């Protein structure tokens, strides 16, 4: 049952990684603009977000995915390839990540709840409290409808290959 | 969360029921709580898959009686792709919108997993027992017969549909004689 | 020498085959509205192309690929994909598989020139008349150009791949 | 909980389809000799399993690996390629196939006594008698035993990834 | 490099034409140059392709005039077939050491090539004219015909081997049905 | 042809002189004649490429003959940076378009292939000398040095660009403590 | 089954008593259930791991007390190392059969699982919170630092395995040194 | 033209490092014993032969091959996996490699002599003597004839991904 658990840490650290480097690619294109002030509240959160799930990492002796190079050129390509599209390829990258992670968030929660409910809520309500903080504001043009859905491809596939991997 | 989903699939199912003039937005999901929108899509394809499933089940619990007669795997097969897609009458003037929500690159896996479920559910009461490499080719070779099929009844004005009948036979035929 | 005039006849026949494919999608989707003749025409265009290149390959017998039931299913996705996005999101996909036709045409036409240019021209001449006509009407919204893009960079790997296999 | 039980299905049919191929190759290149009437026994014994384990699938609906046609050009070609060494093709590769089915129903096996070990034992009987006839009769030089090994790695590669894709 | 090649290729072809009592080794090498060893294995596979694909020109070059009548697709290619392994005879006795060499996970693909090689120049004669997927199913689907065929010649003891062409009758029909 | 493609050249060539008027797009090129864009960027960073090959070694031609002093890897790493990165101060304004451009998903291999040999020559003018896997980290551990220095040029407002060449320092002392 | 798994490590761990007077074959097995593919070394190989791991910790448990100085991280892993290996002490006789029967091609996934999982356990102890990509050289960076030292052992006749240790000190600095 | 003359000096720096590995192996294994002169022998030749392509490869600013890091443990396992099965890892693991690379030099000096034989000999020559001293001593039991054969494939499964990749 351990190797259950040392599963769902590793992905959400992962997937945490990614969202930090992507906020810190936009911010480094559109920082000394009338929008960088918006940016800078999410790059916060997801540092803390990192930083409350690797010392979770570090206490449960995980093992970090192998991967973890490859997000760091591919987390930052989507910080210069959109926004600099104008604010229409930065509203709509942070939307598509912010629903892929609160999407993978419910996930977890539903396949912890229904296996084993109370060996846990040590954790539980740290999934719950960041999937609420996640999509508060994950909710804030036919052609960037296909640009948010070929980002939430990307970042669902990468979810699938970090797991194993 | 079991006495909250369990009524949000009433939520959903009360919102799906008056869709002729509203669209498969987010507001006609609201709007029937008084009594992009993938949810629902998805939701609304589950029920009919699963509605199929029982008036086969219901037709097949019928040869056993003696009451039915018996038809070849043409007949059958024409019949099964009929009687699902007469489910799409009502919901025709606004399915062009939900089939393009349904194609997006990211529910492609959950549209293509409804889709096999539908053509193996389908495939299985017209007597198939194979396990071979033929379990895939004679599927793939149906679920094109209902796909093809389906961008013609958007697009059609014959009485009844009718015309689209006659092209799902010119569609079988030329599929049965090892097409 | 034989296999650099193989591999040329493989990849034209295998994108002619991709290019036809994809037009008879979007006349399967587009048909009964006010833009099926121009969809017509190029599919017609597109058919005499195919018969071109096929007469061709069934005289100097060369082998053809092996993915060509893989073209068949993803041609045919990109014929309602595309196209029910509306006029302008099918206009977008027409032009960009016709510029990397183009494109390949072009960069084929190079080596062909530069290595031997006195063996052949009862095919180079054809490889040039098939490139104008191809160009002649690929000439006839700032996120529609990305849509394109990740159109014109996948009819790249689907020619990278389907010359080696 | 009825992927549990489909999968060991779909493993238990592919490896018995490899092994009836196997002993199929062996018969061809060994008919007419003094060995022949042996691997005639292990044809019809692994004859009668597979018939077992496809009515068995047939009733289950379960779907059939996708790889099953490279099973049998794979499945073949170990029987013309050992059993052309002389004996020692019919005494290495029979063993190392049998050992390798022996070890899955046991690692099988396992893993369904722990889990629900009352839902069952329409189908579990059938694994422990098939486990005791495999191993019967698999019990009957330093460079054939690294042979033995290389087949069943490959053998265990082969299981793996028809169970899984 | 012009010399050399030149000399090598008599050298393994005076080798080649007496080993019915030295074995494919590289002992008859040397015998044969005074008048593994998988190049000489390789060379004769070579040159007996090379020549099958002769002698089938020259029997096409007879039907453009009018004396020879034009068979259907399954007898010429039982008639190929035949052509192609009585060439075998001669070599019968220590051929199975060579098939054994010639399957070796290192000369896996050669033997391979050249296999394909002579599948191809068996069909183009027999006016195939097939650009799609069928370009490979028929190749596979005479190749196996071949490989099961020849291990069965190495076992035989007919007259004529007689037996053999039989099989390859009760092979190749139940491949003209779609086999 | 080659007068064809010669003159296309120097269409170019002359084109790119007054990008300050228009910009990037398909005026100036055509204008140019008169004295999207995808390939008039790729043609001016393949100039400045060679320029920037062209001045390190005639610079490296004085170091082999005396009156020019020595300085270590950093100093020379971060002196070739400058000079490349000066070439883009008269385009400075319309920079962030042609960047937009080079980095569509279609455009990336040709754009990585130019920053590649570029990174190559800056390194091997610099007495790498280095056949290991060492061969690859150290290259990429100055493209970001690069690109990132890049990404604050265009938004720069201090005097000369000074602020600049500041984070440059802070960004390559951190790459030589085996960064 | 309980009682059948029960017997089976008693058999096994009653088995390798006697080892030094057999050797790790089927015999030895055979003669302790008195009183091939092992399986026996893996299970040596479990036990020992288990137990290296228990006594770090019982080690670990007498310097959060006061008594045991904490030394830096090169000398506490040449310890574990050393303490690692000298329980091979009386079973080297027969060593190099067991380290061949771990290598065949088909025990490799098993063996290296344990390795990952000792030098996991061994590093755990020492001080190493690190999530990164650091994770994985490290462990790599001792792996070797064992095996090798492995391959000395097997092979020394100095008294006391002296020189092993040794190697160890000039396979350790060297690998601090940012090895 | 130079990637013709850079695909040959990757592929022999990369092969050489290949051997190097394997013999260090062996003579980490057979060290104190009755053949430790020969493999060290070998080990020394080899070890010249790297070093010459080495200043060759450093000179023409040639790329080396990504995956050197993989032949480092793969070329030490194979002095550890044979070289412990007796006198018969140091008979059929050096002569399999020795033929492997013989057989490469070979066929490098084919199309180098046929395509210009005229701009070169400053390294063809090289090659001529390495292919001599590599085969001087190539030349110096049915199931010890098969695991040469199945390193050997393996030796030419490594040569193919060392040039392109």
């Amino acid at each position: 049952s351990r190797a259950a658990v040392d599963r769902i840490i590793r992905v959400d650290h992962a997937g945490e990684y990614g969202a930090n480097r992507i906020y810190a690619g936009q911010m480094a294109v559109l920082g000394r603009t009338s929008v960088g002030p918006v940016i800078q509240k999410m790059w916060d959160q997801e540092k803390d977000h990192l930083k409350k799930f690797n010392e979770l990492m570090v206490t449960f002796r995980v093992r970090p995915t192998v991967l973890m190079p490859l997000w760091n050129v591919l987390g930052f390509a989507l910080g210069a390839g959109t926004a600099l599209l104008g604010k229409e390829g930065a509203m709509a990258c942070t939307v598509a990540v912010e629903e892929s992670i609160a999407h993978h968030y419910n996930n977890q929660i539903r396949t912890l709840m229904e296996e084993d409910p109370e060996k846990y809520e040590e954790l539980l309500q740290l999934i719950k409290k960041f999937r609420d903080e996640e999509l508060e504001h994950h909710d804030i043009a036919p052609a960037y409808a296909v640009l948010k859905s070929i980002i939430q491809a990307g970042c669902r596939v990468a979810i699938y290959l970090s797991e194993r991997l | 969360y079991e006495s909250e989903e369990q009524l949000q699939h009433r939520i959903l199912t009360a919102a799906l029921e008056f869709v002729p003039a509203h669209g498969w937005t987010a507001e006609a999901i609201a709007e029937g709580a008084q009594s992009d929108g993938s949810e629902l899509i998805l939701h609304f394809v589950t029920q009919c898959n699963t509605r199929l499933t029982r008036v086969l089940e219901e037709e097949q619990k019928l040869v056993q009686l003696g009451q039915a007669e018996k038809r070849k795997t043409d007949q059958f097969l024409r019949d099964a792709v009929e009687t699902r897609l007469r489910m799409l009458i009502p919901y025709i003037e606004h399915w062009p919108r939900a089939l393009s929500i349904l194609m997006l690159p990211h529910n492609i896996p959950s549209s293509l997993s409804l889709l096999t479920s539908m053509v193996d559910d389908m495939w299985h009461y017209a007597g198939d027992q194979s396990t071979d490499f033929n379990w895939y080719t004679r599927r793939a070779m149906l679920a094109a017969i209902y796909n093809t099929t389906e961008l013609v009844m958007m697009q059609d004005s014959s009485p009844d549909f009718e015309d689209t009948w006659r092209f799902l036979e010119n569609r079988v035929n030329d599929a049965m004689n090892m097409g």
